[PDB]
């Protein structure tokens, strides 16, 4: 079972500030993870996949790296609606595994 | 005290060998083989081999052990001193013989990675089930060859090797793939399909061509390693031949690493972004085999080697190896578990699958006398060192003492343990490497005339006074 923990609250950031968001996990996956905003009124919203590759309609302000078990997701110029939940997510499509790929969290932005 | 000058170059046996008109005959009896053709069974808990591997898409190697003609008989007018010359074999006309069949051999295993087609579509639908492959089964190409040499011979195949130490980003990368040639075993097979890359230390998913090469390696000769050694030894008469068709277009599963560049293609919209396949694997099909260009049963004889060595044989040995794929047949056997039943069932008889193949080889050797004055010492020494040194040009040790006591009931409590417990060399240096043995210590015959190769070989020569007159017509 390869498990991301996400065992981390965010701090309070302030407009323009950096937020290093890391995702480790037990076994390794490859580069097969994704990436989500949760607004906590809406549907969920993907930004990145794989890691590196980012969807259609995003700004190009958000960043990927990471390879091998450990992840992360850094962005600058934090804006007004970026006061949302984050969650990320793994690939590997096994049977005896019960994930959820939870953890993550943002504050609201002074 | 003081031995003259070795020359630089080396030379034909013209020079240093003589021929007398003296011939023998020596043929086999016959050689059969049975198991299965896709894997050696084995029992379920462990190593035992019931059945032997036996496809016809083997190598065959053969090893003939020639009688010594240092101790041999011959009729009359035929002498030496054995202190100043001794004596060596030649061939002068070989034959591969098989009596079977004329078939086919298709494989296939219940576990290909075939994702979809690649010839007619109407929608690429992109599926990627967790391991959706699936049984598909093909043809091989058909191939033939002979070797004959004093020495194995040498293929070669595509593996992999230890990278610099530059750059380690990921275990999904990929292996340098450098070039490697070997000696041949018996087992190991050919496929001029997908060709020369051992499937275990490449594959790890070991699902991309038929089973019965999955756990081993398909080499192929190399015509180029065997041509370019300066003595001309390990084949001196080849004979090459091959047929091959390609018939359908597949797909692999489709986790592309080398991914396609941007400007290659132009993006649509909708269901038309996204990446169909790259990687396609073609099937072979050897087609119209038809016997009469088979290169077997022909006697065919030498003159002239394409090396510096004629068929001279070294150390008293003889290497063959025949490939052939022509008589894959395949032997649908079933059985019964209780006739009693006078409806057909499911599962009364179970089946079963065997392969078989049966040789027969003839030779025609000629005697062969090597003075030695000083001059061909210091070349054939130099030629390799175990032929001068299969003959005793030394004398005795100041210990001799009686060679080894040979105790009589060699199982038991009283003596010590014995029989061969330190193995000091003195043995083939290939016993790490398996061959066939084919022993023909006492098969010679010096009449030749009631054999069936030996009056092919008179016909074609002169037969004038040869034969004799026995009991005649008036």
């Amino acid at each position: 079972d390869p498990m991301l923990t996400q065992t981390a609250a965010s701090v309070e950031v302030a407009v323009g500030g950096t937020v290093t968001i890391k995702c480790q996990a037990s076994q390794s996956i490859g580069g097969y993870l994704s990436w989500y905003q949760q607004k906590p009124g809406q549907r969920p919203k993907l930004l990145i996949y794989r890691a590196s590759t980012l969807a259609s309609g995003v700004p190009s302000r958000f960043k990927g790296s990471g390879s091998g078990t450990e992840y992360t997701l850094t962005f600058s110029g934090v804006e007004c609606a970026d006061a949302a939940a984050y969650y990320c997510q793994q690939g590997y499509t096994s049977s005896d595994i019960n994930n959820a790929f939870g953890g993550g969290t943002e504050v609201v932005v002074k | 005290y003081l031995p003259p000058v070795p020359v630089s170059k080396v030379v034909s046996t013209d020079e240093y060998v003589a021929r007398t008109n003296i011939y023998y005959h020596a043929g086999t009896s016959r050689l059969l083989a049975v198991g299965h053709p896709y894997f050696p069974i084995k029992k379920p808990n462990n190593n035992k081999i019931l059945v032997p591997k036996v496809s016809g898409l083997q190598y065959r190697v053969f090893r003939i052990h020639l009688p010594d003609p240092n101790k041999f008989g011959f009729p009359d007018t035929s002498f030496y001193n054995p202190d100043t010359q001794r004596l060596v074999w030649a061939c002068v006309g070989v034959e591969v013989g098989r009596g079977q069949p004329l078939g086919v051999g298709i494989s296939g295993h219940p576990l290909l990675n075939k994702l979809d087609d690649t010839e007619n579509a109407s929608a690429y639908a992109a599926n990627a089930g967790v391991d959706n492959r699936e049984c598909i089964s093909m043809d091989y190409k058909q191939t033939q060859l002979c070797l004959i040499g004093c020495k194995p011979p040498i293929g070669e195949h595509w593996g992999k090797g230890s990278p610099c130490t530059n750059v380690a980003v990921n275990p999904g990368d990929c292996p340098p793939l450098e070039l490697i040639n070997t000696v041949i075993q018996d087992g190991d097979m050919v496929d001029t399909g997908f060709g020369a890359m051992d499937f275990t230390t490449l594959q790890a998913n070991k699902s991309e061509v038929p089973l019965d090469i999955c756990t081993s390696i398909c080499k192929y000769p190399d015509y180029i390693k065997m041509v370019s050694e300066p003595y001309g030894d390990s084949l001196f008469f080849y004979l090459r031949r091959e047929q091959m068709f390609v018939r359908h277009l597949f797909n692999r599963a489709g986790a592309v690493g080398e991914n396609v560049p941007d400007d290659l293609y132009i993006k649509g919209s909708g269901s038309t972004a996204n990446l169909a396949s790259s990687n396609y694997f073609p099937t072979p099909s050897g087609s119209m085999v038809t016997s009469d260009a088979q290169i077997f049963n022909k006697p065919y004889w030498l003159q002239r080697a394409q090396g510096h060595n004629n068929g001279i044989c070294w150390g008293n040995q003889l290497f063959v190896t025949v490939v052939d794929t022509t008589r894959s047949t395949n032997m649908s056997l079933c059985a019964a578990i209780s006739t009693s039943e006078t409806t057909y069932k499911n599962t009364n008889f179970k089946e079963y699958l065997r392969h078989g193949e049966e040789y027969d080889l003839q030779f025609i050797f000629q005697l062969c006398k090597i003075t030695l004055t000083a001059d061909v010492m210091t070349y054939i020494h130099s030629m390799n060192s175990t032929i001068l040194e299969d003959w005793n040009f030394g004398l005795q040790p100041p210990p001799g003492g009686t060679l080894e006591d040979t105790y009589r009931f060699v199982t038991s409590q009283a003596i010590a343990c014995q029989k061969h417990t330190p193995p000091a060399p003195k043995e083939d240096p290939l016993k790490k490497y398996t061959f066939w043995e084919v022993n023909l210590k006492e098969k010679f015959s010096a009449d030749l005339d009631q054999f069936p190769l030996g009056r092919k070989f008179l016909l074609q020569a002169g037969l004038k006074a040869k034969p004799k007159f026995t009991l005649g017509k008036r």
